[PDB]
């Protein structure tokens, strides 16, 4: 009778693990384009310039 | 005779009894398969991806 059951729980065990990794995957791929984004504009804002001859 | 009854019965319980176990073990072979594959699956997917270099 206890058999059952165990195998059951374990199946929502493994999905319930699945999506929280998906959020921390998934999130790290939407922090991974703005934090490159960020550092090229700010040094190319940094480096350019005109000078008045 | 009393006997006789008391034989007959216990021929049925004996057959109720190995139903009632036949359908925990059928059950048990049906849950095996699809707990193994829920789990590899599932391990699959979250340790794989592509990333762009350039």
């Amino acid at each position: 009778a206890i058999g059952i059951g165990t195998l059951i729980i374990f199946i929502a065990m493994v999905l319930v693990a699945a999506v929280a990794a998906a959020v921390l995957i998934n999130t790290s791929g939407f922090l991974q384009q703005k934090a490159m984004a960020t550092g090229k504009e700010s040094t190319e804002q940094v480096a350019s310039g005109l000078l008045c001859s | 005779a009393i006997g006789i009854g008391t034989l007959i019965i216990f021929i049925a319980m004996v057959l109720v009894a190995a139903v009632a176990a036949a359908v925990l073990i059928n059950t048990s072979g049906f849950l095996q398969q699809k707990a193994m594959a829920t789990g590899k699956e599932s391990t699959e997917q979250v340790a794989s991806g592509l990333q762009v270099i350039r």
